[PDB]
RNA sequence: CUUGAGUCUCGUAGAGGGGGGUAGAAUUCCAGGUGUAGCGGUGAAAUGCGUAGAGAUCUGGAGGAAUACCGGUGGCGAAGGCGGCCCCCUGGACGAAGACUGACGCUCAGGUGCGAAAGCGUGGGGAGCAAACAGGAUUAGAUACCCUGGUAGUCCACGCCGUAAACGAUGUCGACUUGGAGGUUGUGCCCUUGAGGCGUGGCUUCCGGAGCUAACGCGUUAAGUCGACCGCCUGGGGAGUACGGCCGCAAGGUUAAAACUCAAAUGAAUUGACGGGGGC
C-alpha cells in the first residue's frame, strides 16, 4: 500500500546498499511503516475484520523477522529497534 | 395490415422476452438455497446431458 | 462473436451507444455472452458499460421508461 | 496525481449559464496546478427517459487530473447547483485525449 | 353520451379475475368490464371465456362515445390475455399496437411464501 | 550456501472488506384526475376491503427495503460469507523478467480473534414479508397445511450471543506418481499481421488409469505413495444429559460422567416386494 516515493526512501535509509531490499532491516522498517499508517484507517473503520486479517499478519511477520534479527546479532536488532521505537 | 399475424408478432416478444415466465417466478418467495440447489441441479443436468 | 478481440479494443466505452446497441435488446435487457459470443472479460466490461451509460440516461432501463 | 473522467448533465433552459459555470470548475483544477486533457462539448441530447420531467439536457465531458480533495470539492459544488441535474465522476487509470465517440459520431 | 374521439384499451389480468377499461390517451376511464362481473364466478370466473365475454361487455358499455382507434396494454400472466384482445377486435375496434405493461420489480420486494399443496 | 520462507521493481483480474453518495424498476400508503360495481381470495368457499366511490386507470408526492437480465458450468474471501452505479480508505492472490535477505521454516495444547440465522440489551426505522396471535375454512378431529389480516422480527447504530447438515459430512504444510475434455486468469514465442498456431504458469469443473476402498466410490484439487505436527474415536440407548467449574443480562453455550439397560445399533451393496415415483 505504501507510495512507491516512501518505500524507496526506507529502502535506502535502512539499507545496507540502496540495491539491498531483502535485508531484515528494511522488511521491517516497510512493515513498521505500513503498521503505523494502517492505524488512522483502523481508527474510523473499526468494523474492517477483513483488512484488520492483513494487518495482524504484517505484525506477526514483523515479530518472527525481529525474533530472527535478535538471535542472528544483539547490534542490528538494539539499533533498528531504538530507531523504530520498537520494544521500548 | 392484418390483426391476426399481428397478434403471433405479439406473442413472439411477450415469450421471448420471458415475462410470463417471470411473474410465476416471482410470485413466491425461493429461499437462496433453493435457489443455488436449482441452479445446481440444472447445472449438472444441462452439463451431463451433452457428454453422454 | 468475440468483436472485442478480433478488433482487439482493450476498453470499452459506455458513451459509444453505437455498439452499446448491439448488446441490448429491444425490452432494454443486456444479451447474454450464449448469445452473442463475448468472451467473459469483455461481457463484464461491458455491463459495466451498459449500465454507467444508463446512470447518464443514454440508454433505457426498460423499454417503458 | 489522479485522472477522473466527468460528465454532467444541466437543465436545458440555464444552458446559457454552462459557459458561465465552467469557469468555477476550471478555476479549481488550475489552482492546484492540476491538467485537463479532454474537453467536449456534446450539447442538447435526447434523453432515453425523463429527469426531473425533462428531456434535452445539455451534456459536458471534462477528463482532469487533480488532488483528490479538489475533485471532492467539485462534487459539493455540484449537487449545490440545481441546472445540474446528472454528474458521474469516473476515475481513469490514464488520461485520455483522444476524440469522444459522441464528437466523432456529430 | 359524449365524445373523447379516441381511446386507450388496459386488459388488467390476474389468475383469479382479468378486467378490461376503456380509457382515453390522458388516463381517464370510459367504460371497464370485469370477467368476474359477466355472470361468471370463482373458478367461472377465471377461464378466456369469460375474458373474452367481458372484453366485448366493456366494448358495448363504452359503444355510446363512439371510440374506434385503440392502443392495447396488456398486463398480468393469467389466461385470457390473448383472448381480450382478439374479442375487443369485435365491433370494428380499429387496433393500432399491443404493449406488455406486467410490472417487473428489479428484486425489489420480498414476495409471499410459497404454499404446500 | 540458496533450492524452503520472505522483500523490492512492473502489471493484471476480482459480488474481498469499511465508509459515503446515488440511480432506475416494483410494492405499499397519501392526496387528487376520470369512472361505476364489484374487487380480492380458493379444491370450492367465506372472513376481508367497496356506493363516504373500492378495485381498474392517469398525474404528483412520501417512505422503507432489495438490486430483473448481465449471471455462468463465473469470480473473490481463512471460514461465515460477498451482486446496480460512482467515489474514498483498504486486505489478499497471481504473473513477467531480474535484483536482494540467507533457513528467518512447518505445525500448534492452553491463548486470542473472526464467525450464517434465530435470539438478547439500548436508541432508532418500519414499504414488503411474517413466528405468536385474530378471524374464515378443511376435517371424525385440525391447537395444522389453505385463506384474509397481523405483532415481535427482518432494516440501522453500538453491545452481547458463539451456535448450524458452520458439509467436500474429507485438519494444516511439503514431496512424489499414466492420461482426456473443459472454464476462468496472466504471460513467452512465431506466423505478414488482424484473426491464427505453438510454450509456460494461477485457480477451478467433469470423466477416468494404476493404486486404494467393505462397498459406494476417490483418483495429480486422492480417499494413491510418504513425511511433520495437531484435533478426535473406542458397542447401541442412557447423554452431549446430570453434577461441578468457567462463560452469558437472559436464552443458554463449553468442558463432561456414572448407575442402569440391551445383544445388538450401524455402513455399503444385493434379490425381491411396495410407492398417492417415473417412462414405455
Ligand atoms: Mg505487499
Ligand atoms: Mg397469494
Ligand atoms: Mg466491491
Ligand atoms: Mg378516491
Ligand atoms: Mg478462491
Ligand atoms: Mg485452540
Ligand atoms: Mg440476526
Ligand atoms: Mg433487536
Ligand atoms: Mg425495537
Ligand atoms: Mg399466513
Ligand atoms: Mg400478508
Ligand atoms: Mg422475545
Ligand atoms: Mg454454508
Ligand atoms: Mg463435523
Ligand atoms: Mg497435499
Ligand atoms: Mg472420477
Ligand atoms: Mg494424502
Ligand atoms: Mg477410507
Ligand atoms: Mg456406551
Ligand atoms: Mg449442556
Ligand atoms: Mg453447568
Ligand atoms: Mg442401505
Amino acid at each position: 500500500s505504501l507510495s512507491t516515493e516512501a518505500t524507496a526512501k526506507i529502502v535506502s535509509e535502512f539499507g545496507r546498499d540502496a540495491n539491498d531490499t531483502g535485508s531484515t532491516e528494511v522488511q521491517v522498517a516497510l512493515l513498521t511503516a505500513q503498521i503505523n499508517h494502517l492505524q488512522g484507517h483502523f481508527a474510523e473503520h473499526k468494523k474492517d475484520h477483513h483488512s484488520r486479517r492483513g494487518l495482524l499478519r504484517m505484525v506477526s511477520q514483523r515479530r518472527k523477522l525481529l525474533d530472527y534479527l535478535k538471535r542472528k546479532d544483539v547490534a542490528r536488532y538494539t539499533q533498528l529497534i531504538e530507531r523504530l521505537g520498537l520494544r521500548r | 395490415e392484418p390483426f391476426d399475424v399481428a397478434l403471433r408478432r405479439f406473442k413472439r416478444s411477450c415469450e421471448k422476452a420471458g415475462v410470463l415466465a417471470e411473474v410465476r417466478r416471482r410470485e413466491f418467495y425461493e429461499k437462496p438455497t433453493t435457489e443455488r440447489k436449482r441452479a445446481k441441479a440444472s447445472a449438472v443436468k444441462r452439463h451431463a446431458k451433452k457428454l453422454a | 462473436f468475440c468483436r472485442f478481440t478480433a478488433e482487439g479494443v482493450q476498453e470499452i466505452d459506455y458513451k459509444d451507444i453505437a455498439t452499446l446497441k448491439n448488446y441490448i435488446t429491444e425490452s432494454g435487457k443486456i444479451v447474454p455472452s450464449r448469445i452473442t459470443g463475448t468472451r467473459a472479460k469483455y461481457q463484464r466490461q461491458l455491463a459495466r458499460a451498459i449500465k454507467r451509460a444508463r446512470y447518464l440516461s443514454l440508454l433505457p432501463y426498460t423499454d417503458r421508461h | 496525481m489522479r485522472h477522473y473522467e466527468i460528465v454532467f448533465m444541466v437543465h436545458p433552459d440555464q444552458s446559457e449559464q454552462v459557459p458561465g459555470m465552467i469557469e468555477r470548475y476550471t478555476a479549481a483544477i488550475t489552482g492546484a496546478e492540476g491538467k485537463i486533457h479532454r474537453l467536449e462539448d456534446w450539447g442538447r441530447r435526447q434523453l432515453a427517459y425523463p429527469i426531473n420531467k425533462l428531456h434535452k439536457a445539455h451534456y459536458v465531458l471534462m477528463n482532469v487530473e487533480a488532488p483528490q480533495e479538489v475533485i471532492d470539492e467539485l462534487e459539493t459544488t455540484f449537487r449545490f447547483n440545481d441546472a445540474v441535474i446528472r454528474s458521474m465522476v469516473m476515475r481513469t487509470k490514464h488520461a485520455v485525449t483522444e476524440a469522444s465517440p459522441m464528437v466523432k459520431a456529430k | 353520451r359524449k365524445q373523447v374521439s379516441d381511446g386507450v384499451a388496459h386488459i388488467h389480468a390476474s389468475f383469479n379475475n382479468t378486467i378490461v377499461t376503456i380509457t382515453d390517451r390522458q388516463g381517464n376511464a370510459l367504460g371497464w368490464a370485469t370477467a368476474g362481473g359477466s355472470g361468471f364466478r370463482g373458478s367461472r370466473k377465471s377461464t378466456p371465456f369469460a375474458a373474452q365475454v367481458a372484453a366485448e361487455r366493456c366494448a358495448d358499455a363504452v359503444k355510446e362515445y363512439g371510440i374506434k382507434n385503440l392502443e392495447v396494454m396488456v398486463k398480468g400472466p393469467g389466461p385470457g390475455r390473448e383472448s381480450t384482445i382478439r374479442a375487443l377486435n369485435a365491433a370494428g375496434f380499429r387496433i393500432t399496437n399491443i404493449t406488455d405493461v406486467t410490472p417487473i420489480p428489479h428484486n425489489g420486494c420480498r414476495p409471499p411464501k410459497k404454499r404446500r399443496v
